[PDB]
RNA sequence: GAUGUCGGCUCGUCGCAUCCUGGGGCUGAAGAAGGUCCCAAGGGUUGGGCUGUUCGCCCAUUAAAGCGGCACGCGAGCUGG
RNA sequence: GCGAAUGCCGGCAUGAGUAACGAUAAAGAGGGUGAGAAUCCCUCUCGCCGUAAGCCCAAGGGUUCCUACGCAAUGGUCGUCAGCGUAGGGUUAGGCGGGACCUAAGGUGAAGCCGAAAGGCGUAGCCGAAGGGCAGCCGGUUAAUAUUCCGGCCCUUCCCGCAGGUGCGAUGGGGGGACGCUCUAGGCUAGGGGGACCGGAGCCAUGGACGAGCCCGGCCAGAAGCGCAGGGUGGGAGGUAGGCAAAUCCGCCUCCCAACAAGCUCUGCGUGGUGGGGAAGCCCGCAACCCCCCGAAGCCAGGGAGCCAAGAAAAGCCUCUAAGCACAACCUGCGGGAACCCGUACCGCAAACCGACACAGGUGGGCGGGUGCAAGAGCACUCAGGCGCGCGGGAGAACCCUCGCCAAGGAACUCUGCAAGUUGGCCCCGUAACUUCGGGAGAAGGGGUGCUCCCUGGGGUGAUGAGCCCCGGGGAGCCGCAGUGAACAGGCUCUGGCGACUGUUUACCAAAAACACAGCUCUCUGCGAACUCGUAAGAGGAGGUAUAGGGAGCGACGCUUGCCCGGUGCCGGAAGGUCAAGGGGAGGGGUGCAAGCCCCGAACCGAAGCCCCGGUGAACGGCGGCCGUAACUAUAACGGUCCUAAGGUAGCGAAAUUCCUUGUCGGGUAAGUUCCGACCUGCACGAAAAGCGUAACGACCGGAGCGCUGUCUCGGCGAGGGACCCGGUGAAAUUGAACUGGCCGUGAAGAUGCGGCCUACCCGUGGCAGGACGAAAAGACCCCGUGGAGCUUUACUGCAGCCUGG
RNA sequence: GUGAGACCCAGUGGAGGCCCGAACCGGUGGGGGAUGCAAACCCCUCGGAUGAGCUGGGGCUAGGAGUGAAAAGCUAACCGA
RNA sequence: UCGUGGAGCCAUGGGGGAAUCUGGGCGGACCACCGCCUAAGGCUAAGUACUCCGGGUGACCGAUAGCGCACCAGUACCGU
RNA sequence: AAAAUUCUUCA
RNA sequence: GCCCGGAUAGCUCAGUCGGUAGAGCAGGGGAUUGAAAAUCCCCGUGUCCUUGGUUCGAUUCCGAGUCCGGGCACCA
RNA sequence: CCGAGGGUAGGGCCCGUGACUGGGGCGAAGUCGUAACAAGGUAGCUGUACCGGAAGGUGCGGCUGGA
RNA sequence: GUGGGAGAGGGUGGUGGAAUUCCCGGAGUAGCGGUGAAAUGCGCAGAUACCGGGAGGAACGCCGAUGGCGAAGGCAGCCACCUGGUCCACCCGUGACGCUGAGGCGCGAAAGCGUGGGGAGCAAACCGGAUUAGAUACCCGGGUAGUCCACGCCCUAAACG
């Protein structure tokens, strides 16, 4: 629902928390399965190449499925819904009747001691992954795979999910986060539902730490900078850019379309 | 206040170390260099 | 191969084309006041409001609140608005 | 062949016996020593520090440590002294710290990938430490070392043997190791305060005291056992699609038993056989070691609760099985043996480290006693302990520095209350507009504070009752000028501008109104993402996936954000126009006696780009002018007309913007180029280079008031550190050479140096700064040079990159 | 309190880029210093001080390159290369 | 020597792609003669260059010269 | 389902 | 103070090449109305600012000037 | 002790006045349009919303006091 | 109370077909549109007109009325669940338990506001084209908020019989 402070002090009148009920059960994650050390560091080897980035909260990474035709017709019990620091959804915890165990980001509406599956034969409910050929036309989906065997990687931040259009082929249409229609495998893999935990969307930071705990750095405009800096940079005090919008980089930035043309992961989208 | 020079045994030897000179070609052309002119210490000389 | 630049402060000193105070001729000078011109710096020539201001404009007085020169006197004396 | 080059190397001058001698914590005397002592040693007075100016440990420094000789130099003076010279000594470890252990970032790097070479990536592995793991505590000794040597008590590994146990057995499997922030309970310990009690040499002073007097000290370590605190922890028995099935171990199901337990374990603290230490005191030598109380930030520890940002790894260590092996082998006991390498002096907030110096600077961790002030690591004094800062002696000018006080006035000072003053703690009353209901608030403005005597209420500890502490409540009364009696310790208010806010910045002239900021919008990006770095491989993005990532502007919040796509940019346009290779060769040329061999080469087919068409403003941007008109005049709701892509809406407005300007009214003032409120002919506001506001916030900038003041009228006195004199040591920039006066002139136009005249015996000391166009920097402005660099773009020309045909 | 609520009182509770205030990290105004104690220091005063905090040790990024809460700041006492 | 030039020759990143002596390259576009030469595999002393090193000479220096060092110098010292 | 504005004052 | 731009019918503004000068609005006269607007027919208008000069001829091309407009005045 | 009152500080209600500013009322014959009364020449009105010289226009819903 | 009845009373979930718009596909060619007449505008880059498939949003034709239900606002496709009010029949039970109702509390068309979603049609503002003396209007071509859903506000009306 998210939680509201008095302005007991400013910044904590605009600040707001995710409700923790959804999770309200296991905070320690599974000594097992997410225990990796996760690796720090905003660049490459040596330069930084994503502006920004750096500091935040010390974060230990937790290993999801994004595969779930591991285990095909092995069901499992959703043991616990945990919160995971490396993304916006909440996983869910679920031993298998095999017993392993592994994480999933946990879908919207999914419950703690409810029994899911993956596979063909695989009943239509929220938990359940199955090949998109087998998936009811119209339904939500989240957790989507793109290529037959390559793993999930579409609909899966907080409150996302794709549906599905209709089938055309050994593929089916789906209609994006993003919006966009997209032809996917019929093999492709994706377990049914919304990905929840949709109030996300309306935390509000609230302080300029916080933004700071995020791991992100204050992000300082170009024409703050000087001509060398950055091409809004310099101006004899305060000035309107000095056209057109650009980046730091020297490209247009209000407009100026830049996924590749000739990609061949084209003939495969609409919108 | 804090001056340029603050002395770390381990960081003067991590740097301008004989093993250090020799991995780098350019540090194998320094020992090189002096060698050559006639210099007593090759390496900033330091003990542990 | 540098003569520090406006204003203020401190310290002055000089010119006279005199703002006072001294003399004196006219007066459309009754007296008192004035106006004007001549002789004369010896000594005087206020405290504030506003502005960095010099300058002025006001306030309250005054015998008068003179104009001007000394690298728009004076930063190896001060201040830097 | 030198006289000049702010020439170069060296030497020596001037300033100059001048400045200075490095914290204003402070000295005095008497004994020694010695050729010679303010300065070395000893004693007695005195002052300074005491979250230290004292102890301990890292880093760094490397003999500076200790002893004996020493004083040329070094030491800002002196020097018998020394961190100095010469010489000799000195650093002892199975347990402390590193290594024959572990892993982190990162490094390196088999494989593997990449790159003109050099090289770049890079899996396992390896390297890598204040992190993990691992066995020593209390004393005693040396001139100098000690958890190292010695004493006492207590341990750890390996190796061998013995005895009894058992499926023993990995580099493999699993568990564990294992983790955040804030707040916390209970016991303890460290530490500290009391004692009428215990042990002591002694002490009655100067009016009093033989006193429950005064002064000193009343502990430390310690196996097993035993206690008191905890911390960890269910056992069962079956199944078993997983732990890249090797497992009786994990993990999952299922079911007898068992639960805010007990038991089993593992630490902490007492206690413990016994060992050790043990003052003030005189000639330098007498021993208790008990009882209360306050009590941690440390210990039990992996305790608990709450929170969102969601909090290393690996080994040791358990446990499971594989090969193998079961004569092994591990396990537990018990004895015997074996136990290497490196460091260990000393300095260590400083004179031994980093600052050229014995430099007022900088330097990480731990202990840091007592009393009083609400507390505390703050403040004053003071233990232990350590210092008096390596030039002194006088004098008592100006002037400067730091500091105290002041009549009357009280901001008149001045750009400005700059500075300094006032105020200042705690307790209680009592507190406005406005507000986002938190705040404003410590608003303001007040009263209280000492000591003594009585009465009185809770609490902890005991034991409910004494003490010992811990919070109060009500009375009487005493003395001062004054009761946080010293020290530490906000001046308050009203009203504007800017930015919401805490925060960040020009290390060394700018801390702001600038940057950032949550938040708003635009845009890109469907994943081998876009974007960035790289020739590449690869990496970041991200072990993320449109509620996500990149770029851009605005910058909390409230009310809002208008018109114009003509030009520009971007976006969309399968048509057209133009279009490069290349395709195609109508037709032509060179040659050959020829077949030929060689060249040119028109139609047409030929991408992207451009042209063209249409969209687009929280995309670059732009957002008018002139005449006329109302029944007093004025003014002009109304009319006309030129121009445009379209003519500035709301709001605001002589403003961080207004030139004319001190606009013009009004408020404030005795008086107001500033300020506040208005007006609007806005030179030249205006809506996300956002417009207008806004509670709270600000070492931000403006205007006023009250309070208090040496800021001032207007200065005076006083203190200390210098200045001055004497003794010691002794620089500097500058310097053509000097025997270096005023005025009126003259002179390259501002003369000590020419002319004329006027002054003026020779030489210093303390002062003042008018001149020597004083010093300092080959002017930073300016211009010049076909000098240079940083930056811009619809300058030129290229290149990366991206698009694109073949 | 109501039908149930919301909401309202006390008490407990101990949040926060909250407040005073040291240590600590800074560097506001004024004074001194200016051949200094010092190639940025000292004095009085002042900002923050549970956080976007400060700090030790071990690492990585660099010359048209890095790094940058942005000053063309820093990159071994002078950085438009 | 060759800067697109009438630009051959010798190399060669890309595309196409032969023949074995009636073969094949060259003689400065290109043809025709005339003549030279044998590609797509390799080796090869000497004459030549240099002076760390040893010697000999000097209308070379003679301690501010001559090497940066005549001397215990790539030292002292400065710098991470 | 309609092209189309107006009518000084006092009586 | 310098460099720019105009001016033409009553008004707002077109145009020229050296021969010609215009439009809209206004206005004057009829028409519709009961009467005004509107609307409908008819109509007239120019020293092309003054000014000298050139030329055969100037609103137009030069030279001077008046007016009304806009734009610069920087390093200090 | 209390105490008239005076002093200092902070609040509450109230009346007057103020550059300037907003509408309002009233005043024979000024200006611009003509929204309403006859489908008032787009039926009228109406709540709210935005826009315009001005009546007023448009949106959405409602009424008939319109057909 | 017992037993029966009618209803667009309310809330939630699901669902149906027609139509408009857009998208793909086919087939087809010189206009379509719109009006009082026109023009703007869409169209040879292939529109309008016709067919097939798909997306999505909103509203439910006929039934349907001068009808029904609700306290009012208001409420209409179908289905299911949850739920209020109401009428008749039987005279069974209670035994005046009633009426009204300042204040309070709740509901309350549309428009408007907040947070997010949704967006086909329509459509203030706005932009064009006409009409006009002018035309910030009536007409035409576009067009944003809004209209839609959820949650929270607003609380007015010719909320009228
Ligand atoms: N009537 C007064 C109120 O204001 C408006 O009315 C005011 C104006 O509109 C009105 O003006 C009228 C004008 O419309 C009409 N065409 C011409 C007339 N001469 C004017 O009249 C007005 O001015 C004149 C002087 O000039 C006075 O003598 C006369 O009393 C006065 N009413 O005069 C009124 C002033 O009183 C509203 N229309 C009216 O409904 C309202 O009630
Ligand atoms: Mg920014
Ligand atoms: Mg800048
Ligand atoms: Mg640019
Ligand atoms: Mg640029
Ligand atoms: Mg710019
Ligand atoms: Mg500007
Ligand atoms: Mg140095
Ligand atoms: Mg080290
Ligand atoms: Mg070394
Ligand atoms: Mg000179
Ligand atoms: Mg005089
Ligand atoms: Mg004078
Ligand atoms: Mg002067
Ligand atoms: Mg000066
Ligand atoms: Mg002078
Ligand atoms: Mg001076
Ligand atoms: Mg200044
Ligand atoms: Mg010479
Ligand atoms: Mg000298
Ligand atoms: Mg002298
Ligand atoms: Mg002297
Ligand atoms: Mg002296
Ligand atoms: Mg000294
Ligand atoms: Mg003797
Ligand atoms: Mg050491
Ligand atoms: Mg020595
Ligand atoms: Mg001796
Ligand atoms: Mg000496
Ligand atoms: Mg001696
Ligand atoms: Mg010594
Ligand atoms: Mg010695
Ligand atoms: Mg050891
Ligand atoms: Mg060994
Ligand atoms: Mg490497
Ligand atoms: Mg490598
Ligand atoms: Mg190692
Ligand atoms: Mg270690
Ligand atoms: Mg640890
Ligand atoms: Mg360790
Ligand atoms: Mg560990
Ligand atoms: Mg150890
Ligand atoms: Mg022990
Ligand atoms: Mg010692
Ligand atoms: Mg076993
Ligand atoms: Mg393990
Ligand atoms: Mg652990
Ligand atoms: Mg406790
Ligand atoms: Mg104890
Ligand atoms: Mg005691
Ligand atoms: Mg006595
Ligand atoms: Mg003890
Ligand atoms: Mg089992
Ligand atoms: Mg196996
Ligand atoms: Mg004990
Ligand atoms: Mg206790
Ligand atoms: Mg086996
Ligand atoms: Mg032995
Ligand atoms: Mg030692
Ligand atoms: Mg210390
Ligand atoms: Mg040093
Ligand atoms: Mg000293
Ligand atoms: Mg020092
Ligand atoms: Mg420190
Ligand atoms: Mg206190
Ligand atoms: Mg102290
Ligand atoms: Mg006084
Ligand atoms: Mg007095
Ligand atoms: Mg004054
Ligand atoms: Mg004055
Ligand atoms: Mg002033
Ligand atoms: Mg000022
Ligand atoms: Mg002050
Ligand atoms: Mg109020
Ligand atoms: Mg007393
Ligand atoms: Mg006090
Ligand atoms: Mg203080
Ligand atoms: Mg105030
Ligand atoms: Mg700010
Ligand atoms: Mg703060
Ligand atoms: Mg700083
Ligand atoms: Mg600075
Ligand atoms: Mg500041
Ligand atoms: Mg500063
Ligand atoms: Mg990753
Ligand atoms: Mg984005
Ligand atoms: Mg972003
Ligand atoms: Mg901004
Ligand atoms: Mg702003
Ligand atoms: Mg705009
Ligand atoms: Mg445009
Ligand atoms: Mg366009
Ligand atoms: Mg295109
Ligand atoms: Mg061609
Ligand atoms: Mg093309
Ligand atoms: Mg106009
Ligand atoms: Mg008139
Ligand atoms: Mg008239
Ligand atoms: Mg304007
Ligand atoms: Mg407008
Ligand atoms: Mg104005
Ligand atoms: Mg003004
Ligand atoms: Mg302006
Ligand atoms: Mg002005
Ligand atoms: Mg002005
Ligand atoms: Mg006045
Ligand atoms: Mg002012
Ligand atoms: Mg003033
Ligand atoms: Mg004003
Ligand atoms: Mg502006
Ligand atoms: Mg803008
Ligand atoms: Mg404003
Ligand atoms: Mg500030
Ligand atoms: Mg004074
Ligand atoms: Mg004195
Ligand atoms: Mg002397
Ligand atoms: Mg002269
Ligand atoms: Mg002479
Ligand atoms: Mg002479
Ligand atoms: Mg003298
Ligand atoms: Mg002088
Ligand atoms: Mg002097
Ligand atoms: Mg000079
Ligand atoms: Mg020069
Ligand atoms: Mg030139
Ligand atoms: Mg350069
Ligand atoms: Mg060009
Ligand atoms: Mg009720
Ligand atoms: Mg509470
Ligand atoms: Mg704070
Ligand atoms: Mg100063
Ligand atoms: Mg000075
Ligand atoms: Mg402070
Ligand atoms: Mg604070
Ligand atoms: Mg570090
Ligand atoms: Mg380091
Ligand atoms: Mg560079
Ligand atoms: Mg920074
Ligand atoms: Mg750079
Ligand atoms: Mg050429
Ligand atoms: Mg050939
Ligand atoms: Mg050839
Ligand atoms: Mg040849
Ligand atoms: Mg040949
Ligand atoms: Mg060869
Ligand atoms: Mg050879
Ligand atoms: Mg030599
Ligand atoms: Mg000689
Ligand atoms: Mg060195
Ligand atoms: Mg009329
Ligand atoms: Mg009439
Ligand atoms: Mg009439
Ligand atoms: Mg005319
Ligand atoms: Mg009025
Ligand atoms: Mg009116
Ligand atoms: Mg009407
Ligand atoms: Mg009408
Ligand atoms: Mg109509
Ligand atoms: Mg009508
Ligand atoms: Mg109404
Ligand atoms: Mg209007
Ligand atoms: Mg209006
Ligand atoms: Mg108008
Ligand atoms: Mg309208
Ligand atoms: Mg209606
Ligand atoms: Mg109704
Ligand atoms: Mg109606
Ligand atoms: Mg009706
Ligand atoms: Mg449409
Ligand atoms: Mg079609
Ligand atoms: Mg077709
Ligand atoms: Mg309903
Ligand atoms: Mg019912
Ligand atoms: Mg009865
Ligand atoms: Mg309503
Ligand atoms: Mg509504
Ligand atoms: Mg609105
Ligand atoms: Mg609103
Ligand atoms: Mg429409
Ligand atoms: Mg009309
Ligand atoms: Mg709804
Ligand atoms: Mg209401
Ligand atoms: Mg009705």
């Amino acid at each position: 629902a998210v939680k509201k402070f008095k302005p007991y002090t400013p910044s904590r009148r605009f600040m707001t928390v995710a409700d923790f009920s959804e999770i309200t059960k296991t905070e320690p994650e599974k000594s097992l399965v997410k225990p990796l050390k996760k690796t720090g560091g905003r660049n490459n080897q040596g330069r930084i190449t994503v502006r920004f980035r750096g500091g935040g909260h010390k974060r230990l990474y937790r290993i999801i499925d994004f595969k779930r035709w591991d285990k095909v017709g092995i069901p499992a019990k959703v043991a616990a819904i945990e919160y995971d620091p490396n993304r916006s959804a909440r996983i869910a915890l679920l031993h298998y009747v095999d017993g392993e165990k592994r994480y999933i980001i946990a879908p919207d509406g999914l419950q703690v001691g409810q029994q899911v599956v993956a596979g063909p034969d695989a009943p239509i409910q929220v938990g359940n992954a199955l090949p998109l050929r087998f998936i009811p036309v119209g339904t939500v989906v989240h957790a989507v795979e793109l290529e037959p065997k390559k793993g999930a990687k579409l609909a899966r931040a907080a409150g996302t999910s794709a549906q599905i259009q209709g089938r055309e082929g050994d593929y089916v249409i789906l209609r994006l986060p993003s919006g966009e229609l997209r032809k996917v495998h019929g093999e492709c893999y994706a377990t049914v539902g919304a990905v929840g935990n949709a109030d996300h969307k309306n935390i509000v930071l609230g302080k300029a730490g916080r933004s700071r705990w995020l791991g992100r750095r204050p992000h300082v405009r170009g024409a703050a900078m000087n001509p060398v800096d950055h091409p809004h940079g310099g101006g004899e005090g305060r000035a309107p850019r000095g056209r057109p919008p650009a980046s730091p980089w020297g490209w247009q930035t209000k407009g100026l379309k830049t996924r590749k043309r000739r990609k061949p992961s084209s003939r495969f989208i609409i919108a | 206040m804090k001056r340029t020079w603050q002395p770390n045994r381990r960081k003067r030897a991590k740097t301008h170390g004989f093993r250090a000179r020799m991995r780098t070609p350019g540090g194998r052309k320094v020992l090189k260099r002096r060698r050559q002119k006639g210099r007593w210490r090759l390496t900033p000389a330091v003990r542990k």
